[PDB]
């Protein structure tokens, strides 16, 4: 409830700022002013053409490692268990497998951007 | 059954019908595939939290993990297809016939 | 042994970050099995009363079960008190 | 010299004082001059509900004691 | 009364953001042997007010090629999340006391990433697209490292509650306990807030103003306010997490003064770093986190899992 | 098809997680622990066919605890009748239901 | 102590709900007041609908969401 | 009158902010842009007055045309000027921008940027000293101070 | 009652209708992010704060990669939005109409679908009266992944490592 009210307040303040920005000043618009910016000359192509991503593999590895950290996040509560040895073994197992993934990709050149 | 479960199952059905009806892009179908697992996550956690099945609370996390593995696999296949054909269109995957 | 020393000296001159990472990880894996306080941590976790201690129905043959909390019978946390 | 930076830092610090002090004052104002009750668990919430029920004014912070039991 | 509290949290933060702009200009001026603003008001105290009035009385234009809906939403999202990040911070009493106050911070930061991406894409220009994709790579690297570092340090705490952080740091400092994680955390916060040497989303030298190149007047000021609010909020989080102030329940103003002083020290350190260092290359930023921080971060995570167990110092759950 | 390696080797790989009447952390009970226990004990050792024929009462109680369909039907019927009676002014809620009472601590 | 208070409060709300149900469902042709939906005679913990059903929205909301919304 | 007084105070507030927050676009063409760097330098710190260089024309209020404008560059100068949102001002610095300069009688040079854009201030010199450019900036600020947009509108 | 869970579920379905009408991967990701946040809200109301924040964070991270990939792999000259295309707008309107029809029928009467039977009553009604004490059941059950669930950790970690190997192998080429 309080968090919903806080989010509503923040969104309303930002929207009011946008509304004041777009309605208070004097406006003069013409085709030359609203043209896209490319340092004084016209753009040759379109900004919607495909843009090669040289780190496409690091992105996939990021997805996998992000869910690894999702697995790792509940560790502070896992430390209150009576099975401390089993908990410690499995935590270190997950971290060692994450390290193994990083080592494999690093040695197999997955961290190098495409040329 | 509450109406919340009805809405979650309806969202799953919508995301399933989205996947089965391709338009042109393979990425849009992958996004439909990711929505299905999100609805599965929400439905599973609603069922588990209501029933106080304490030991089943870890199941949605494993569900998310294998959703990530599927998304990674699909993105890898998408980059290979795009390298071969110039676009992620599904019309180019027509070399093999039934 | 000489090859090991040469490899370690080369790594410490080229990849000190990796040398430190492996040293810290190796110590983290090994030290808990040698520490005498792991059992103390387990005992401290077992000694936390998260839920209610439901009493037992006295059959008259339970000499090790206290009749009152302040009776001498029952677990003692005097070890944890001076720790 | 360098001490001409201080008035801006002073204004920024004065601005950062307002949120915390205001939250503390409003917490004490709406909880009878005491700290706002922290209820991180169902046990603490149930204690707050019982305090509301026994107060007789539908406010948990109105605390009752021996003069109320007898 | 809660609405009054929300206003008391919002408005002072915006004022602090304006005077942080002034303070940064003057600090950089004195580190560069200049003076900075001292003409507009007494010691340049009215400079932020003049700039804000000018920006909100200037004309905002929508580019002919832009997607107008996400062109407008992006500054709204940025500023709203910048103001939202402050609600769980204990100073010493949070506005909203959350059981998981740290995961809320992580989630809201990850959401606040998308304002840059959507403003860059909706602008429909090449420089904006380049800035957006630089943001993508930066978020990849800093996000993974930040999550692991937070996990370790909060593992020394016992839970994800920032008031519990205060109680933990009652006696000494988490920076004395875990200074290596403190260093990597500071660098990661720089990368997260897009501050020099990691100001790659808006890199003036390579890109002409980066992702907000097409933004003018009010909508640009919203991005500026959001960035500076994020800077202050991250420094406040760092101060709470590593430099724990003493708390007296009957006089909470002492904790507030200590917290504000530590936050200002960290923010001025951010400005100092910006004055001192060159700019990275975003591929080198990605290689820094993954090939240097991530191995040490994983090793320290293992160490800080094992250390409470091997020494019988596991923190209480509540 | 099913190779019961767990039963053969005495292992426990997922049988802990199969049911909610099993051992739970901190002895937290399930919502329908008693119903599930009764149904499992009834259906133990008689096979699927006889278990479905004969433990139907226990299973019906278990499903009722799980989904609460009959209870929601009764609650909805009572709510509809009360609303219909209030519409014509034939029913007056008591003060303890209108919020003019002091409950127990 | 809180266990005893909880038992007394729950039983009192159940009895009050039963009395109100008897008053309301008096003309319904096939309706027995207080009928259980379970075959077994074992005590079954009430859900929030059975307790805070014929009560004000304020009490309903406090019982169902007060803890979760309290921050 | 009350409305006259209110609009006078309002445009005084609006003119004060614009004159006190000037954001030139980083746009230098020739040797005159070195004197602009020296105006930015510690000796005549321009940031002290509230004058800050911005790279994007969308976030710029002043264009300091500092250097020789050629026929191959005039379209780009006009383009960035147009992409500057209003209100916007132009300061033409040095002989080459004011008129032709040393290159007046040339096939490749525009004889003054005022053939391309509306110029508000003309700073003479080859190159004008940093103090001369600073004087021109302050003169621009005083020119902004005399604007009465709301006062014209009220009587309009 | 306040019907907060029902309103959030409706917004969840709306976001699904959006990204399943499939305008273009940018707006598909936008709709998926909205649905993830709204589902986080739904499960926060039902009790699971960790699960809600975790799914929200995971989908925020996942959609960040999808933006970079659709910029590179799945972009065209004029990206399609919901009103830009006749097919996309038709599917979006069909989904919204279906959701509205089912919501109205459920609110007006106890709607039994051709698949499942649904009762129109309180999500607050379906809740449980009992409470825990001085710990979170969800947190303890999730933390039981390391004490219990040793097998799950093993299979999950093996799957993640093999996933790294697989993504490296698929994109090898040659
Ligand atoms: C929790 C939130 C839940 C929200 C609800 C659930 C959402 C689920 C996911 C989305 C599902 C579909 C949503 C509606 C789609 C409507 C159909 C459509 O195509 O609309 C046109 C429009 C596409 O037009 P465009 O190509 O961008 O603009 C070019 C014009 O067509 C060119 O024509 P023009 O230039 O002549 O027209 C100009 C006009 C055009 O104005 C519009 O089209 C307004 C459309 C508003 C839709 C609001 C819904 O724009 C203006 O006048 C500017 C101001 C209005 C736009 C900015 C503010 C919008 C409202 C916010 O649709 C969108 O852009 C969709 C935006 C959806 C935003 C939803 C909220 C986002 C929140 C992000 C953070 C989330 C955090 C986690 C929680
Ligand atoms: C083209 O070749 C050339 C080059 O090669 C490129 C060159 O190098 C050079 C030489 C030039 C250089 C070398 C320059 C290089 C220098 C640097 C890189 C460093 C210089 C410093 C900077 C660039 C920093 C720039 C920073 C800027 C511009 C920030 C300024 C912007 C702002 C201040 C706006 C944002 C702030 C805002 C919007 C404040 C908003 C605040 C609020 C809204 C708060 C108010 C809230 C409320 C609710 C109001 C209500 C409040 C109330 C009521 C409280 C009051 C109550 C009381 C009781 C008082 C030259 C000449 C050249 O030619
Ligand atoms: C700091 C962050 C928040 C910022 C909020 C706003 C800050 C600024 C507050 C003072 C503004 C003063 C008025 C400036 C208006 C723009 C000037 C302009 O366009 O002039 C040219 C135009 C000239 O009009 P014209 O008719 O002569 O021109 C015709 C067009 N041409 C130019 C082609 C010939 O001025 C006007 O149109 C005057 C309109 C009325 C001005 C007064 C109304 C606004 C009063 C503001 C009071 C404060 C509360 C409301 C505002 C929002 C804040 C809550
Ligand atoms: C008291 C308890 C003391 C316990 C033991 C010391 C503390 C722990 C030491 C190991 C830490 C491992 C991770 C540290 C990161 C660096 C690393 O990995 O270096 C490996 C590297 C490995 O490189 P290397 O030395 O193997 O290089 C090759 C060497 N040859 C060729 C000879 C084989 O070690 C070094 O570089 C050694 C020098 C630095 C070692 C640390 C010096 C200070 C140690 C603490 C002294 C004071 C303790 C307190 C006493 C007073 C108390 C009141
Ligand atoms: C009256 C307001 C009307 C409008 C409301 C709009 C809400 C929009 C978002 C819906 C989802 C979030 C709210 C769910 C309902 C409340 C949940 C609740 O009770 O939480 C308590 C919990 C309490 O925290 P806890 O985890 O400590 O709870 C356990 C402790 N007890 C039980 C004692 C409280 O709050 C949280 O955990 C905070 C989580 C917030 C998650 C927000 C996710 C969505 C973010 C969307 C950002 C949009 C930015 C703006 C974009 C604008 C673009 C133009
Ligand atoms: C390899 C080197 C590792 C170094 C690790 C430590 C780095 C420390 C970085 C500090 C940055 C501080 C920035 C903000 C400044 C705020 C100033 C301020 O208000 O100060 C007053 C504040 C007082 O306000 P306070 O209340 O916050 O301080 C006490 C806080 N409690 C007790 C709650 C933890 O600090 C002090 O006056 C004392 C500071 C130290 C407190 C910790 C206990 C004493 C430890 C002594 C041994 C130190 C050994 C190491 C020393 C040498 C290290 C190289
Ligand atoms: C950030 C949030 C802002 C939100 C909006 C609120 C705005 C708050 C109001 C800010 C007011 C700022 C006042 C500025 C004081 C001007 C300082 C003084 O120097 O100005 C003089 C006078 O300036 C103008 O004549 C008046 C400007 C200020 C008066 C504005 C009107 C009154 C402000 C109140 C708002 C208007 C409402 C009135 C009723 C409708 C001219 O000096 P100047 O030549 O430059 O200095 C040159 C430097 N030298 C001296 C070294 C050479
Ligand atoms: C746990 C890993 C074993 C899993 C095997 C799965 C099937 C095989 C698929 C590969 C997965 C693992 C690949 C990791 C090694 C591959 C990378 C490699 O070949 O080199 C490793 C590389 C060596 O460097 P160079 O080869 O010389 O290259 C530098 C040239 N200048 O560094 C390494 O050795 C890192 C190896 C993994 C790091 C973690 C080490 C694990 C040790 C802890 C014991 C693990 C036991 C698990 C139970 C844990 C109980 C607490
Ligand atoms: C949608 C809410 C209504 C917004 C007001 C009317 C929308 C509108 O006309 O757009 C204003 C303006 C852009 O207008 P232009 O396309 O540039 O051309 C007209 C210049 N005045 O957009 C806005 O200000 C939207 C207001 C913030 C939306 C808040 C929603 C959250
Ligand atoms: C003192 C006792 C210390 C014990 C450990 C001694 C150091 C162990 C290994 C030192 C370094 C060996 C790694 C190989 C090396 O030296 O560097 C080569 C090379 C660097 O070349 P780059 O230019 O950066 O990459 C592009 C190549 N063209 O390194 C590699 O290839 C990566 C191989 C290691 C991957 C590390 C991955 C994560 C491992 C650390 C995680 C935490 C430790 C895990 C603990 C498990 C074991 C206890
Ligand atoms: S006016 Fe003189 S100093 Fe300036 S650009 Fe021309 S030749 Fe160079």
């Amino acid at each position: 409830m309080n968090i919903m009210l806080t989010l509503l307040t923040n969104v309303t303040l930002a929207s009011l700022l946008v509304l004041i920005a777009f309605w208070l000043p004097q406006l003069n618009a013409y085709s030359e002013k609203t043209s896209p910016y490319e340092c004084g000359f016209d753009p040759m192509g379109s900004a919607r053409l495909p843009f090669s991503m040289k780190f496409f593999l690091v992105a996939i590895t990021f997805l996998l490692f992000d869910l690894e950290i999702a697995l790792l996040l509940p560790l502070p509560w896992a430390s209150q268990t009576n099975n401390l040895k089993t908990m410690l073994t499995m935590a270190l197992f997950l971290l060692i497998l994450l390290a193994a993934s990083l080592a494999y990709e690093w040695t197999q050149k997955g961290l190098e951007w495409a040329e | 059954m509450p109406l919340v479960y009805m809405n979650i199952i309806m969202a799953f059905a919508i995301a399933l019908a989205g996947l089965l009806m391709y338009r042109s892009h393979l990425m849009s179908s992958l996004l439909c595939l990711e929505g299905m697992m999100l609805s599965l996550f929400i439905m599973s956690t609603l069922i588990i939290l209501n029933t106080h099945f304490t030991l089943a609370n870890m199941m949605p996390i494993i569900l998310l993990v294998f959703a990530a593995c599927e998304a990674a696999l699909g993105l890898s296949l998408l980059v290979m297809v795009s390298n071969t054909y110039g676009t992620d269109y599904v019309q180019n995957l027509n070399l093999l016939q039934c | 042994a000489g090859r090991i020393a040469s490899f370690l000296k080369n790594a410490w001159a080229k990849e000190p970050v990796l040398v430190a990472s492996f040293a810290i990880g190796g110590l983290a894996i090994i030290l808990p099995s040698l520490s005498p306080y792991t059992n103390y941590a387990i005992r401290i976790n077992r000694a936390t009363p998260y839920n209610y201690p439901v009493p037992l129905r006295d059959d008259g043959n339970m000499p090790d079960v206290p009749s009152h909390p302040q009776d001498p019978q029952g677990p003692s946390l005097e070890w944890l008190k001076n720790l | 010299m360098w001490f001409e930076i201080l008035p801006g830092i002073a204004v920024m610090a004065a601005c950062l004082f307002i949120p915390g002090m205001a939250t503390a004052h409003i917490h004490k104002f709406t909880n009878g001059g005491k700290e706002k009750r922290v209820a991180h668990f169902s046990y603490q919430w149930n204690l707050m509900e019982r305090d509301r029920c026994i107060s007789g004014v539908n406010r948990y912070h109105v605390t009752k004691g021996l003069e109320n039991i007898d | 009364m809660f609405m009054i509290n929300i206003l008391s949290l919002i408005i002072p933060i915006l004022l602090a953001v304006a005077f942080l702009t002034l303070v940064e200009r003057k600090v950089l001026g004195y580190m560069q042997l200049r003076k900075g603003p001292n003409v507009v008001g007494p010691y340049g105290l009215l400079q932020p007010i003049a700039d804000a009035l000018k920006l909100f009385t200037k004309e905002p234009l929508r580019p002919a090629t832009s997607s107008i809906s996400m062109f407008i939403i992006a500054p709204i999202l940025a500023l709203s999340l910048a103001l939202t990040m402050w609600v769980p911070l204990p100073m010493p009493y949070p506005l909203i006391n959350m059981n998981l106050g740290v995961l809320f911070m992580l989630a809201m930061s990850s959401l606040a990433v998308y304002s840059i991406l959507w403003s860059g894409w909706a602008s429909n220009s090449k420089y904006a697209l380049i800035g957006a994709l630089r943001a993508v790579a930066q978020t990849i690297s800093y996000e993974v490292t930040l999550a692991i570092i937070l996990l370790s340090v909060l593992l020394m705490n016992g839970s994800y509650t920032l008031s519990t952080l205060i109680t933990t740091q009652e006696h000494i400092w988490m920076i004395f306990t875990s200074w290596p994680l403190a260093m990597m955390w500071f660098i990661s916060t720089l990368a997260e807030t897009n501050r020099a040497p990691f100001d790659l989303t808006e890199g003036e030298s390579e890109l002409v103003s980066g992702f907000n190149v097409e933004y003018a007047a009010g909508p640009f000021a919203m991005f500026f306010m959001a960035e500076y609010a994020n800077i202050i909020m991250m420094n406040a989080f760092t101060a709470i997490l590593f430099l724990g102030a003493s708390h007296d329940p009957h006089t909470p103003e002492l904790y507030t003064i200590n917290f504000v002083l530590k936050t200002l020290a960290l923010t001025i350190t951010f400005l100092w770093i910006r004055a001192s260092y060159p700019r990275f290359r975003y591929d080198q930023l990605m290689h820094l986190l993954w090939k240097s921080f991530l191995p040490l971060t994983l090793a320290l995570c293992m160490w800080h899992i094992s250390l409470p167990i091997m020494t019988a110092s596991i923190p209480p759950q509540s | 098809p099913f190779f019961d390696v767990q039963k053969r080797l005495g292992l426990d790989l997922d049988r802990w997680m199969t049911i909610q009447s099993a051992e739970q952390p901190h002895k937290i009970p399930g919502r329908c622990h008693a119903f599930e226990k009764e149904w499992i004990e009834c259906a133990h050792g008689i096979g699927g066919i006889r278990a479905e024929k004969e433990c139907k009462i226990e299973f019906d109680d278990f499903v009722e605890c799980l989904l609460r369909q009959k209870t929601m039907k009764r609650l909805s019927a009572i709510k509809r009748q009360r609303d219909k009676l209030i519409k014509e002014g034939k029913y007056t809620p008591p003060p303890h239901h209108l919020g003019k009472e002091d409950p127990r601590p | 102590l809180f266990q005893a208070e909880k038992d007394r409060r729950v039983l009192q709300m159940l009895r009050e709900n039963l009395e109100e149900e008897a008053i309301i469902m008096k003309d319904v042709p096939d309706w027995k007041v207080g009928e259980s939906v379970f075959h077994t005679t074992r005590w079954v913990t009430p859900m929030m609908g059975e307790l805070y059903g014929l009560r004000t929205n304020e009490e309903i909301l406090s019982a169902t969401y007060g803890f979760i919304w309290y921050t | 009158s009350r409305g006259e007084y209110v609009v006078a105070k309002l445009d005084d507030l609006v003119n004060w902010a614009r004159r006190s927050s000037l954001w030139p676009m980083t746009f230098g063409l020739a040797c005159c842009a070195v004197e602009m760097m020296h105006m930015a330098a510690p000796r005549y710190d321009m940031d002290r007055f509230g004058v800050v260089f911005r790279a994007s024309p969308r976030q710029s209020d002043v264009m300091i045309v500092a250097g020789t404008l050629t026929n191959k560059m005039a379209p780009a100068l006009r383009k960035v000027y147009d992409q500057m949102p209003e209100p916007r001002y132009v300061v033409s610095m040095g002989s080459c921008a004011n008129g032709g300069g040393y290159y007046h009688y040339s096939y490749s040079v525009v004889r003054g940027c005022d053939r391309i854009v509306p110029v508000d201030i003309y700073v003479p010199g080859c190159p004008p000293t940093a103090e001369a450019l600073l004087y021109g900036i302050l003169q621009l600020q005083r020119k902004i101070k005399r604007e009465k947009r709301l006062r014209i509108w009220y009587r309009r | 009652t306040m019907y907060i869970a029902f309103i959030l579920s409706t917004i969840f379905v709306i976001g699904f209708v959006g990204f399943s009408s499939k305008p273009s991967p940018i707006y598909g990701g936008l709709g998926l992010i909205v649905s993830g946040g709204v589902g986080c809200g739904i499960v926060l109301n039902f009790g699971g704060s960790f699960l809600g924040l975790m799914v929200f964070l995971i989908y925020l991270g996942g959609m960040l990669v999808v933006f970079g990939y659709t910029t590179a792999m799945a972009t065209e000259m004029y990206p399609e939005v919901w009103v830009s295309n006749k097919t996309v707008f038709g599917a979006f309107v069909s989904g919204l109409m279906m959701e509205f029809c089912m919501v109205y029928y459920a609110l007006k009467e106890e709607e039994v679908e051709i698949i499942f039977k649904f009762n129109g009553l309180g999500d607050w009604v379906i809740y449980d009266t009992g409470d825990s004490g001085f710990f979170s059941e969800e947190a303890m059950g999730i933390a039981a992944l390391y004490s219990y669930g040793t097998w799950l950790v093993i299979v999950t970690g093996w799957s993640l490592l093999i996933g790294v190997v697989v993504i490296m192998e698929i994109t090898r080429g040659n």
